[PDB]
């Protein structure tokens, strides 16, 4: 009853399906709980990795993996990360199959590092950003509680509590209207585009600054992923 | 007190690099948009000040009579499309006052994040004093409030002097649905 | 630090489980106590804006004049007992003007977290349109200030329209202490 | 003269005196410092405690000790905290003893732990809580410098400063006026009283919360208690 | 909320030990002072109401006419020295406005940290009341706008009575360059 | 071409020369990156030292070494730090020379511990206090963007960004209108006195606090040193 595993079940294929100038696949890639270990990842990204030296989203980190562990040239990814018609989205379903192995668990991420704690406060000044024509931030929209902009309810995302713990715990999704399971990495971009702001490059630094910002804000929210919006 | 990194500038520049042309204006933050993000649009009673004096000054009144055609101010108000990277170039631009305001009591799909302008001009008897004050807040609403989470439209060139004539006639016109 | 507002509202409806008949009400907060309360009681301009409206419109003005008796008024100012968990039944609630405000220039006992209310209906001649903006404070102090940390005496039911009218007569009065 | 040091010499008993199913007494409780260490603790909470996964202050914490040490119920207590004509109270006893063993000490709490940055963010957020019927908060009495009501001077409790250090480093006192030795537990159901609030359940999360971010605002106070009011 | 540690007095207190005669006036804070700077420079409406209460008080207008001599006003207006460890006994204080506002259109060298005063009494159609209002902002600025960045310059001692007419006939009088 | 240069010189020699009642050079004092090592030191200062148990910059760290390293009497030095007609300036000079070597490096303070932390919150506060007769406090003048006072540019000094950057990364400088090499100290001392206050003591705790809080708004600054403006 939920299209949103047709993702889950193509990127469980990806995950171990050969690739790349190596030619392996990502069975191997550590999403911060250690090489190959599914369980619980999403609920803890964005983290520092040490490899990098960055702070990392699950995107990010999928594209590093793929570089490095197999040797696939990530530019076909970041050029058309979302699905469309007739042509499916690795990222969408990798992202999908990993965030459903978190499926039950808590979001949880510690701020343990300084880039962490750097991240996480980009994020927040982003959050509060007035720029462009219509003079919009983040927070214009979801800076206070029980507020709707048509018909639409807003979530308070500037605050930890209920309304971030529920759309947090609630990406990736399908949503209907799209036909297409959707990653936080498009609701950024949709954000943006309602914002009059350029779009932002894929799986970016502003991207996965507004990630932490908003992770934290869900700490606690109980993953049920995929989600149907 | 937490502050903002000195890296976000940094992160935007870098994270931002597919651009329509001209599109860097908007990127970057005039000194209002400046002034009311770092103090989350609660500025100081100095800054308050400075704020809606630097705004005023930039607002052009029409010529002639403020009022334009309340029917055509009704489109202004229901249209939400206009100026994003996804609109085809000739998209016409509203206002989307419905999305954060109630306006004629009829119409049922409205926001909340500003307030209820039902029978705004009947509420003034219809005052043309009145009038050219709506004009100058649709103009640029921070000339009246500071950090307003209204958008400056006349001055950010999102509606034209016409189509702000017309949105106030919405608003005042005692034949507008807003008045009845 | 940062916390859920949801979280404190949990914690004070587990923190207050023993309720008198009737008070249960007590720990819910209407609109403009949250928005006080998450702001330290300093509004952006906007929330400011928002909450005097939302606040006047709650005015409701005696039917005639607004003087009552400046002697019942005195007794209304004085008493700083009612709606304690520990009061009697029966208990006469009062403004407890004192507690905040200097009022009988005789009276050595009064407090300094309002203003000074010496002679406060001399220093205005009198005016009855005077007196009907002091009613309206009295009544709601909110609507004149913005997150004020004045009690909403009319508003919330702790002072009625014949103890509001004679307070204000203490305040008016030419024969009030005040005002001598 | 002081009669505070009754209450004191009565909490001393109390400490090494078995009770509750299990027949022994109070001398192993860890408040902080380790097992049985009383100096310096009163200074040092409220605090978390991993063995509980809680913020606690003295007063929660003793009433934990004494149901997995003691095995002593602490309904009675709850109901009855606070000594009257005729009647005792151990926890009244118990706080004067073990507050005076950190008398001269200097107060200071750390916000080592989410969970304290937490309750510290609980706790501003009850001092400035615009509640009831008189819309009081405890910042409408506590939030300005030099001011008073009638003619009983107020301390400013916002902010750190003298006002904060020389009140928290002055309980638990004896009052006067109701003639006996009261802790901060009470202080705090007498400033909810005049607020036109119900009265809060003792040892509740509110008043630790509260007593967390007033001990906070007094750190650098030197105690010294009981005290006289 | 950010909060400042209590141990800044200390540390003030025991880093500034070199004390010119009467000086450690200079590092205690008046209310005012300690309320600016606690909500560094964004006090609350009822805080603001206060502070504009309490400083408008403290103003003393002069018995006669508020204007003096622009030529003086001038002198005012440029001079920069006066009240520093470093002046010799005897230097005339300076309202040093140059330093923060545009005032004589040919002057080059002025400031941005205040609003323009060019023309600022040709605006106002030379208006003895606004004369009278200017002598009131300049005497103390806190007055009209709480916790306003300019110096209260009467009630502070740094400007005589004569020399605050005579910078309000810098900004006043029809032949002062100011206004031409 | 750049007269700063006289005081590097100076401040080497003075390093390597055998003073006070030890008779031994400074060569061992720790500046914060090992004892005598030089190399990023200033770009690391104000910072927290064990072995006095505050923190400190480098005018204090340099009189505390001189003291118990050198056996050296620090007050007359304390007593005419800033160099004058006919008379060189050994702190001057010294600074001068370990400054330069951090030429080139990034500036980046770590508040690592409880001491840091709260030097930088003292430093805040005493950045917005407004005091004296003109009732300035630095913010009035350094917390925009964009202004100036007469015909000088103020940076912004308020919040981390290109002015706080660019400023703290070129001191110690040669100031043309003074014909002399200063330092941060000096510039305190300046700052103060045409704010009407009297002169803070040399190497004082409000100092340094104060040089804590604009180091950090300076993070990432590259050091270009000494200056000339
Ligand atoms: C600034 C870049 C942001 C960010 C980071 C977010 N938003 Fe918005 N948002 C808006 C609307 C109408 C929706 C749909 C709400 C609904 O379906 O009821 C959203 C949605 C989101 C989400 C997902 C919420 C969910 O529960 O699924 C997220 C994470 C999000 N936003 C973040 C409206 C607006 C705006 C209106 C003008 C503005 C501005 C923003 N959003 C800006 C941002
Ligand atoms: C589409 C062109 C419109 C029009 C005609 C108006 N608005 Fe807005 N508005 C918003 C908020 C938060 C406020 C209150 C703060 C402030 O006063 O600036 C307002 C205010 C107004 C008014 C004044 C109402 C009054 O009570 O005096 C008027 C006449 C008005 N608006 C008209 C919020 C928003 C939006 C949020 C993103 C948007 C979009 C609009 N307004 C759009 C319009
Ligand atoms: C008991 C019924 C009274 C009455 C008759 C008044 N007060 Fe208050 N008040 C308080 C504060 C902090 C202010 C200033 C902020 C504001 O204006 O809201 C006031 C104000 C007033 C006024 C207006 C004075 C003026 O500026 O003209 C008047 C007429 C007035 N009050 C009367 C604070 C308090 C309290 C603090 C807990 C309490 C109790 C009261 N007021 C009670 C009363
Ligand atoms: C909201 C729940 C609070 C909290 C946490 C506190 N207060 Fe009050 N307070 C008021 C008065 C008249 C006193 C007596 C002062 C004295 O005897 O010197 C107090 C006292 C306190 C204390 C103890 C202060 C001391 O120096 O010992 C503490 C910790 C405290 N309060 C906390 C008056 C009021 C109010 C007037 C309406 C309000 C509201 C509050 N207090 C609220 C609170
Ligand atoms: C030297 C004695 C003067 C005189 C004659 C004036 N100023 Fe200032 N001023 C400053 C700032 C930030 C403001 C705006 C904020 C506020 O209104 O308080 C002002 C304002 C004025 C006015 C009112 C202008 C208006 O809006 O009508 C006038 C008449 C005025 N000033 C005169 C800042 C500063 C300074 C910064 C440290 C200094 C110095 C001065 N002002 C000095 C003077
Ligand atoms: C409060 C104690 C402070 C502190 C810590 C600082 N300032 Fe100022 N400042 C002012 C002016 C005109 C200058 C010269 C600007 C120029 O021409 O480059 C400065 C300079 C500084 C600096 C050096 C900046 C640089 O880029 O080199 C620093 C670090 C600094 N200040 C700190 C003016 C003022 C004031 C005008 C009335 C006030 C008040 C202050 N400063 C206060 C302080």
């Amino acid at each position: 009853a939920n299209p949103g595993f047709l993702n889950v079940d193509r990127g469980e294929v990806l995950w171990s399906e050969p690739r790349g100038t190596r030619n392996v696949s990502l069975e191997t890639c550590d999403l911060g709980e250690g090489p190959g270990k599914l369980e619980g990842a999403y609920a803890h990204l964005p983290r520092y990795f040490a490899d990098t030296g960055k702070v990392m989203d699950l995107e990010q980190r999928l594209l590093w993996c793929m570089e490095t562990i197999q040797g696939r040239d990530t530019k076909p990814l970041v050029a058309k990360p979302f699905s469309g018609p007739g042509r499916t989205s690795d990222m969408e379903d990798l992202v999908a199959f990993i965030a459903n192995k978190s499926d039950g668990v808590k979001i949880k991420v510690a701020l343990a590092t300084p880039q962490e704690k750097e991240m996480y406060a980009i994020g927040e000044a982003l959050f509060f950003r007035r720029s462009s024509i219509n003079d919009f931030s983040c927070s214009t929209c979801h800076g206070a509680a029980g507020k709707r902009i048509r018909l639409q309810a807003l979530p308070q995302l500037d605050v930890p509590g209920k309304d971030a713990q529920l759309t947090m715990a609630t990406w990736p999704t399908y949503r209907v209207s799209q036909s297409a399971l959707r990653t936080m990495q498009h609701r950024m971009w949709d954000c943006y585009r309602q914002m009059r702001m350029p779009a932002p490059d894929y799986a970016s630094e502003a991207v996965t600054a507004l990630t932490l910002y908003l992770t934290k804000q869900a700490e606690g929210g109980e993953l049920k992923v995929p989600s149907i919006k | 007190s937490a502050v903002d990194p000195a890296r976000v500038d940094a992160v935007v520049k870098t994270s931002f690099t597919k651009l329509p042309e001209g599109w860097e204006s908007r990127l970057q933050q005039d000194e209002t948009q400046r002034i009311c993000s770092v103090t989350r649009n609660n500025p100081s009673p100095e800054q308050a000040a400075a704020i809606m004096k630097a705004e005023e000054v930039r607002i052009k009144f029409p010529a002639g009579p403020v009022l334009g055609s309340w029917k055509d101010g009704a489109k202004v108000a229901q249209n939400g499309r206009g100026g994003q990277f996804s609109d085809p170039p000739g998209t016409v631009s509203g206002g989307n006052c419905y999305a954060c305001h109630q306006l004629d009591p009829k119409e049922v799909s409205y926001g909340t994040l500003g307030p209820s302008l039902v029978g705004y001009g009947r509420e003034r008897n219809f005052s043309a004093e009145d009038a050219k004050i709506a004009f100058a807040k649709v103009y640029d609403a921070q000339a009246s409030l500071a950090c307003s989470s209204m958008p400056r439209f006349g001055v950010n060139g999102v509606l034209t002097e016409q189509q702000i004539k017309d949105v106030v006639a919405y608003l005042f016109d005692p034949e507008s649905p807003v008045n009845k």
